[PDB]
């Protein structure tokens, strides 16, 4: 229990980090961002 | 301190009139009811260290969040304290089957309850999850009679609806 | 104000009848079911919080115009001024089953609770919904068909009490409209 | 006499032009109180019958009258019309308290600090402050009887703790404005059988709402409290201090000596000049008239004459640095 | 309009509750007590008017006064006011023990009753003769039975109290 | 009733003095460290709920015969008020902070408390545990040295507030004993 | 007494609630208001014998009938009572200008000066004729600030419309 | 009851939405222009009992039917009366001037006073005619072209508090006719 209560304010500030990136670039995607001819000119801007 | 008797006394009081032949009518009620209360008021008062414990950590098997830091019972005296709280209203069931009202558990359980944990920070989910499951766990002829069981279950969603 | 023993003693009154054992058999079957009618208000007042909580959540969730703003639920003061109103229709519902008759039902609450709530701009349709989910729950309380909740009653028929709260349920809808 | 339905008489404000009667009584304030928890329940209009409604008006406003059969007939009148519906029971206080019952018992048989002190017990069942006491004490210079006793039932007070349906009462509140205001609301409301009648003046808290201090005796603030809350205090331990106290409120014992006006005087022995402490401090009072031939020049031995203690200031004040 | 039903229903609306198990109890006291009260109220209804002529020229046989010229009776009809006046306070009797409290006595028989026969001279001990003759005229199995007998006395003379 | 202005008008109208020109910068000194008082109230009010209840719970555990059956903080009926009579006690030391002198502390609130608390049964001098648990966090809260709050200020000393804000939690000890 | 500090924590006690943060900032508002209001105390606590001996014969000026025998001017020593008494009303005007508020003039000025001076035939016309001619004789860089001969003159007619 | 900062937060709750930058610059101008409306509240009541004395005796000068007997301001209990019914209304108008919207003024002055008037028969033509010459006094005074007295204020434009005080008296008199 005491093992729990120091970590959940640390689990939990970690898991809203990764959704903030995932919310950052669909709106980045849909924006425009990632489409110029310099990002589809690399191999691993195809993939994306 | 609310009964059968002391409403009927306070009724008369109020109008400044005499013990009629209504409120005599009514202390008949406590002569044919208190043969079935007064065995379930006997059989929690020698049964009652066995049901609070089992009630207990029904709270507890429900609410693992309370045994957390910072939370309501985190050491091993505010989990005490528990089971003292819960054995504290218990008690006051069984003062309210021997009386034959809610007298004692309104003035010595109810009034100031919500202004003490809203101050203190106990939830009352987890009282009611306690005095739930005793309501639950009663048969109805292995642990007392049967209308010994409508008495002593009457006493506990009393404290759950004023808890709720 | 009066219970169903004294219904039947104004209408003596009336011609100046004594009330003899022509009208009493009706009374004594009442003191016959009188212990059907005590199970019976047992369950309405031991699940009391529960049916108010459930039935105007079901007001909400049918009609959910009423927590958008200029709703009439629509803040904490107002949501638990709602909580407050439909409690005392379910005390003073369950004061006139256990007394036979309701006289208590229409003096001390329903005398001018529908000019009451169109000076607040109350929605008088959803309050007929509010009591129609605690009639609903009221029946099913009385002759024991709850499903998430069962109590132990004696063996016999108790419809009779099922149909009369059915009607102190439809009171309070025939009042505010 | 007036209308089967109105809810308030005489407009002194503008909106009782267009205001209608409560359909419901009103809620208890909405603090704690843990006393009130040991109290009876109130007496409403909607709740209650008509002998609960005469006796309870007869125990708070009329104080413990004794009313007889055919005696206050005014009552008998302004009673009749509330079964009728012309008058609310905020309105039938006004018309008890501007009876001549109500005149012939507090006002002209009592005192003038006197009658301020019980039309609080009776309409609003507290005691004033003193500078409660100086505001409804000028009604009675300049208005007289009738503007004062419209005062309390008009107030913010009344139709807040009351409104138009609820008989007054003691009310135990929780948070009270001052902590002087909840011990002088209970010192001045005992329980049974209390009768404000031969007390010819009170002269406990007819000089503890005449100081902002002096906090009056605790044997009178622990007597009319809730029993199972004085239990363990009433056994034999203060119950003789409560024993003297019921002795010398009955009877009225002045507080001269011991509670206002306060003087250590000297030792016996130190002085013995006039022998006994009995006859120490005694000079005569002598007063004549000199008119014509009727004088009656009467000297008399007055009292022990005690120091003012509040005009030898003045002394050491005006003459500080001057004289 | 005053029995066991009515004084805990307008007890727990003064205090805003719910009907607890001190109220569904004083109920209990109708039910054991109902099958006494009703027998007696049948014999009442049954025997009314050979009860009133056992009763009513009581008042006349010992007050015997009022039958004189310029007093309360000076012709047939005021010695029939008095065989009436009688009639309707074994009525109310009659409707107290349907009810099972002192209801109707109260709101209807005497309720105004002493300005009434101050004003019209009628003496409350010429009422008090007529109904103390029927008081000591029960004989416990030949009337009615035991238990039935001691509920219709008890009403006789509170009666008797609230007219002397 | 009176603040730190008003005291020096009864101070001088005792004289029938003008308030001149040397009884004036011991009131405009008042004025200048005028923010740091209104950032001491502030830091008292904000978390005033958790210390009522450090202070009265904190008692409990130092004197545990306020529990036991004949305490006066037996029931929930008496603990209810006990954390309800404690921050009647923090408002209106709060009171007299901001307005700088005791006056509607001295007036409302301690006239009468002594002869309240003897009349009803409370433990008195468990009581001044109460209010000195609350001095204790009071001055801990008003020079930020707490060890589970800090809050933010700007840069400077405080400690004449903190001095003179224990002289209103020992003005509470005094008219109780 | 009624100044800001004492109406908002006032305010505060009726309601039971802490200083809130709207009742600092009422505070915040008595700190950019004092250099105005104690500049213009100041002024008028070392200016304040020459002020009443040029506003008190302005009432003599005006309403010169009062010096006969029969009205409120007697003798001479009735006119030392007369800046006596015009004197005691710029020492309430300088200590309203330290409080903030009207609070010792409208304690220790206002009230009872409806009844001192209607039974002791004291014209309140001509008290008006000492503060009118004081209010006006100011001029705002001369004798002090813009702002502090707006808080000087504030307070002047408060009472002006207070004995009218 | 409102004051301007709350009737735009009464709003915006109409649409469940966060008062920002579009409707923040209307009050940051009420902010900003705000030493303009204390100097306006300032000069209203430093001249109210000359302004009453001569608002009541110039509707008396208008129509002196209030003079002969019948009239309504005839008595010397009826003058007072009258008098202190017109400084009722400018005490509620200054308190809506100081606060921003007339909210004050619809509550607590202007509930019940059509039928006041009317079940007292006091004239309603006549009362228009009170409140107009207040409402030419007040607009005189706070842009400062008063003929008998001058105030000395800072310089610049105040017609658009004095076009707001012109609304406050003209919704006293829409609401007694
Ligand atoms: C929201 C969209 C929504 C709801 C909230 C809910 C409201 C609702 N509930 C019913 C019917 C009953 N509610 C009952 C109450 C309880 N059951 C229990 O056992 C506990 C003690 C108590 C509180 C939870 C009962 C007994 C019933 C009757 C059904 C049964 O026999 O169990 C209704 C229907 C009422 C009607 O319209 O006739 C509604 C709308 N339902 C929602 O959809
Ligand atoms: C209908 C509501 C029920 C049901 C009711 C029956 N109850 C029967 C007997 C019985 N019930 C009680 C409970 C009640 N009486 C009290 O005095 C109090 C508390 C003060 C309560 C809550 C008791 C004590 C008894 C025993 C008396 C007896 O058995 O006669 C019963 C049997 C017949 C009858 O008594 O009328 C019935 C049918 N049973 C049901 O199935 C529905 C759900
Ligand atoms: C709520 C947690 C506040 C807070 C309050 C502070 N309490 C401070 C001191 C203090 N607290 C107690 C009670 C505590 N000690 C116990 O032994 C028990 C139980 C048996 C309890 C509940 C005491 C006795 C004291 C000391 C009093 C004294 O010295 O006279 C305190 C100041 C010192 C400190 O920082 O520890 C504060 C600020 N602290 C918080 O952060 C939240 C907001
Ligand atoms: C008190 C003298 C104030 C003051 C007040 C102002 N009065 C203003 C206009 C006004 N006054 C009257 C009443 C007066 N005229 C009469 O004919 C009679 C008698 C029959 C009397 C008593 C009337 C009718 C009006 C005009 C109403 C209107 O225009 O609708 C006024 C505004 C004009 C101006 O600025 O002079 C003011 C300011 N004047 C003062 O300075 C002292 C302080
Ligand atoms: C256990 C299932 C609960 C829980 C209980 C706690 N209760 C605590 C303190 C407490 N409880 C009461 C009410 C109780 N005490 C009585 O004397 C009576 C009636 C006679 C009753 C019903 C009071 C008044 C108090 C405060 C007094 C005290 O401190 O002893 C408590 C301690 C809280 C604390 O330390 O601040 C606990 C932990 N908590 C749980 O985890 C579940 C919810
Ligand atoms: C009786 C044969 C005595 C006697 C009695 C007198 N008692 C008088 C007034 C009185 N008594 C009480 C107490 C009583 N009333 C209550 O309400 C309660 C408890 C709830 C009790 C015990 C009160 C309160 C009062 C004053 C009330 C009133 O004014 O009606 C009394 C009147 C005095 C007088 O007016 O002369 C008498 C004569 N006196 C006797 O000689 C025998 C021994
Ligand atoms: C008798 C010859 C009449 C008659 C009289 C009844 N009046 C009833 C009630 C009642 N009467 C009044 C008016 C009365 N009270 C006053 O204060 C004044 C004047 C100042 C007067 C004239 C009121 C206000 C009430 C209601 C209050 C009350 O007394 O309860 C009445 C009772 C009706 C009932 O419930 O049965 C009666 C019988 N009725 C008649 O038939 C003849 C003509
Ligand atoms: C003037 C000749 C004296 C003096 C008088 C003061 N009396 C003060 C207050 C006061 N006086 C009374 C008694 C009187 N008033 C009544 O209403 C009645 C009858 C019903 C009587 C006999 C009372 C009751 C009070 C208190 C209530 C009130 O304000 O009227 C008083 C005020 C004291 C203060 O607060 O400062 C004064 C100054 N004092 C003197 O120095 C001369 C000798
Ligand atoms: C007979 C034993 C008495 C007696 C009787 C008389 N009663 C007279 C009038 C009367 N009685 C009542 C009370 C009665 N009416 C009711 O409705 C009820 C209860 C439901 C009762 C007990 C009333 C209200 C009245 C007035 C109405 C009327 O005039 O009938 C009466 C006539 C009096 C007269 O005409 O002056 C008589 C003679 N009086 C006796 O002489 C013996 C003692
Ligand atoms: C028991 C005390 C004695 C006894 C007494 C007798 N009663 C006689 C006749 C009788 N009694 C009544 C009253 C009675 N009838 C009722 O209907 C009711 C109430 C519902 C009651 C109390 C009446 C009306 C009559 C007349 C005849 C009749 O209708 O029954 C009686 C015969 C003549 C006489 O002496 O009155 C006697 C001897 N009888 C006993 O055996 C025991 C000793
Ligand atoms: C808790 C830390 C104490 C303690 C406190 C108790 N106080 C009790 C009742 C009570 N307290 C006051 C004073 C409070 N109310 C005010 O209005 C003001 C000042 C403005 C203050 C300081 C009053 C007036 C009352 C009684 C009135 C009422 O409750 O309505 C109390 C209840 C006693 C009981 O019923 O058992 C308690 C327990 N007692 C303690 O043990 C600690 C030391
Ligand atoms: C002592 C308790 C603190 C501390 C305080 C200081 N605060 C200083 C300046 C300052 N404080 C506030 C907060 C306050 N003023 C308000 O008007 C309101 C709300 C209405 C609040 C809550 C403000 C705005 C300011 C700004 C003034 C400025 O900086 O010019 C300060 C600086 C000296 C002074 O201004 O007097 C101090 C020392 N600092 C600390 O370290 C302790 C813990
Ligand atoms: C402003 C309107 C004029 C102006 C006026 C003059 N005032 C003259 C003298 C003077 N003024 C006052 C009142 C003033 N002095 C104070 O100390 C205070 C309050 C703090 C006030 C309001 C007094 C008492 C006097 C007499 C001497 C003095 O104390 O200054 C004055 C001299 C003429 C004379 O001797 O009477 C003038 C010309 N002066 C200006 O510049 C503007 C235009
Ligand atoms: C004068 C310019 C008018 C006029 C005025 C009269 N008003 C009279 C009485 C009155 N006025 C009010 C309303 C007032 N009181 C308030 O408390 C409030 C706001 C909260 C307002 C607006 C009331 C309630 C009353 C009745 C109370 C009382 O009678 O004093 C009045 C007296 C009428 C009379 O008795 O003769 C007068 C003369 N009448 C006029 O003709 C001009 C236009």
């Amino acid at each position: 229990a005491k093992f729990r209560g120091s970590v959940l304010a640390e689990r939990g500030a970690m898991i809203t980090k990764a959704e903030s990136a995932t919310a950052s670039v669909i709106t980045s995607l849909r924006d425009g961002l990632y489409s110029g001819e310099a990002q589809l000119l690399t191999a691993s801007g195809q993939r994306l | 301190m609310k009964s059968v008797i002391t409403t009927v006394v306070s009724a008369a009081d109020a109008a400044g009139r005499f013990p009629s032949n209504s409120d005599l009518e009514s202390i008949q009620g406590n002569i044919q009811r208190s043969a079935a209360r007064l065995e379930a008021a006997e059989k929690l008062a020698g049964n009652h260290e066995a049901v609070v414990k089992e009630a207990g950590d029904a709270c507890f098997a429900k609410y693992a969040y309370l045994k957390n830091p910072g939370e309501a019972g985190e050491n091993q005296e505010k989990i005490n304290k528990c089971y003292r709280d819960v054995d504290h209203y218990m008690r006051l069931v069984n003062y309210c089957l021997v009386v034959g009202g809610t007298g004692p558990l309104d003035e010595w359980g109810i009034a100031g309850a919500r202004e003490v944990y809203r101050t203190l920070n106990l939830p009352t989910s987890a009282y009611v999850a306690s005095i739930a499951y005793t309501r639950d766990r009663l048969c109805v002829p292995r642990d007392m009679s049967a209308q010994a069981g409508v008495e002593f279950s009457a006493y506990l969603d009393y404290l759950i609806n004023a808890l709720s | 104000m009066l219970d169903a023993f004294s219904r039947v003693v104004v209408n003596s009154d009336a011609k100046a009848a004594y009330v003899g054992g022509s009208d009493l058999q009706a009374l004594k079957s009442f003191i016959a079911d009188g212990n059907k009618r005590l199970d019976a208000v047992n369950s309405i007042v031991s699940n009391a919080s529960c049916m108010v909580s459930d039935a105007v959540s079901g007001m909400i969730c049918e009609n959910p115009g009423l927590i958008s703003p200029g709703g009439n639920c629509y803040t904490n003061r107002r949501m638990a001024a709602c909580l407050r109103d439909g409690e005392i229709i379910l005390r003073y519902v369950s004061y006139a089953l256990l007394a036979g008759d309701a006289s208590v039902l229409e003096d001390r609450c329903l005398n001018g609770l529908k000019e009451t709530y169109i000076a607040l701009g109350v929605p008088t349709n959803s309050s007929i919904r509010a009591v129609s989910i605690m009639k609903a729950q009221a029946v099913a309380f009385i002759t024991n068909t709850a499903t998430e909740r069962k109590m132990s009653f004696a063996a016999g028929d108790c419809t009779s009490l099922a149909s009369e709260v059915a009607s102190y349920f439809d009171r309070v809808g025939a009042a505010i409209s | 006499l007036t209308l089967p339905g109105t809810a308030e008489t005489n407009l002194a404000v503008p909106s009782n032009a267009v205001r209608k009667v409560q359909p419901y009584p009103i809620a208890k304030p909405p603090s704690y109180s843990s006393v009130d928890s040991l109290r009876p329940a109130r007496v409403s209009r909607m709740d209650a019958d008509w002998a609960t409604i005469y006796e309870q008006v007869r125990r708070q406003v009329m104080g413990n009258a004794y009313v007889m059969e055919g005696e206050a007939p005014d009552i008998d009148v302004a009673f009749s019309q509330l079964k009728g519906g012309n008058l609310t029971v905020r309105e039938f206080v006004r018309a008890v308290g501007k009876s001549a019952s109500y005149r012939t018992r507090f006002m002209e048989a009592k005192s003038s600090y006197n009658f301020v002190l019980l039309n609080f017990k009776h309409f609003l069942g507290r005691a004033p402050t003193q500078e409660e006491v100086s505001t409804h004490i000028q009604i009675l210079a300049t208005s007289g009887l009738e503007a004062e006793i419209d005062s309390y039932i008009d107030s913010d007070e009344y139709k807040a703790l009351f409104g138009d349906h609820v008989v007054p009462y003691v009310v135990y509140r929780g948070t009270y404005l001052s902590s002087e205001r909840f011990n002088r609301m209970v010192k001045a409301n005992p329980g049974g059988a209390t009768s404000d009648k031969a007390k010819s003046n009170l002269n406990m808290i007819a000089t503890v709402a005449a100081d902002l201090p002096t906090d009056a005796i605790d044997v009178m603030r622990g007597l009319p409290s809730p029993i199972t809350s004085e239990t363990l205090a009433f056994g034999t331990a203060y119950y003789w201090a409560k024993v003297e106290k019921e002795a010398s409120e009955g009877r009225s014992a002045s507080p001269i000596g011991e509670k206002i006006g306060k003087f250590d005087h000297a030792p016996i022995s130190t002085y013995t000049s006039l022998c006994s402490y009995d006859k120490v401090n005694k000079a005569p009072q002598i007063s004549v008239t000199n008119v014509g031939s009727d004088e009656h020049s009467y000297v008399s031995v007055t009292s022990k004459y005690i120091a003012p203690d509040m005009a030898a200031a003045a002394q050491m004040l005006a003459d500080c640095q001057k004289y």
